[PDB]
């Protein structure tokens, strides 16, 4: 077990997933979708409100 | 005072400068002020490189 790579691989995979999945989540924040700008903030104090 | 003809457009590079867009926009002269991705009134509360 100590010297083994990889002994531990589910855990690891499991941890793996996770992570993956929110850094996923995070990182679609940048996206625009379309939209002028990705940031509210830029949107709010480029755009009047209608 | 001229301005050049619509083919060959004239262009000039504005810097360093403090734009008071509010006082501009609002004059009765300008018979349209479209603006595209950026509102009039939010002008002055922004600034651009």
């Amino acid at each position: 077990l100590s010297s083994t790579a990889s002994a531990l691989g589910k855990l690891q995979d499991v941890v793996n997933q996770n992570a993956q999945a929110l850094n996923t989540l995070v990182k679609q924040l940048s996206s625009n979708f379309g939209a002028i700008s990705s940031v509210l903030n830029d949107i709010l104090a480029r755009l009047d409100p209608p | 005072t001229r301005f050049a003809s619509v083919y060959a457009w004239n262009r000039k590079r504005i810097s360093n400068c403090v734009a008071d867009y509010s006082v501009l926009y609002n004059s009765a002269s300008f018979s349209t002020f479209k603006c595209y991705g950026v509102s009039p009134t939010k002008l002055n509360d922004l600034c651009f490189t």
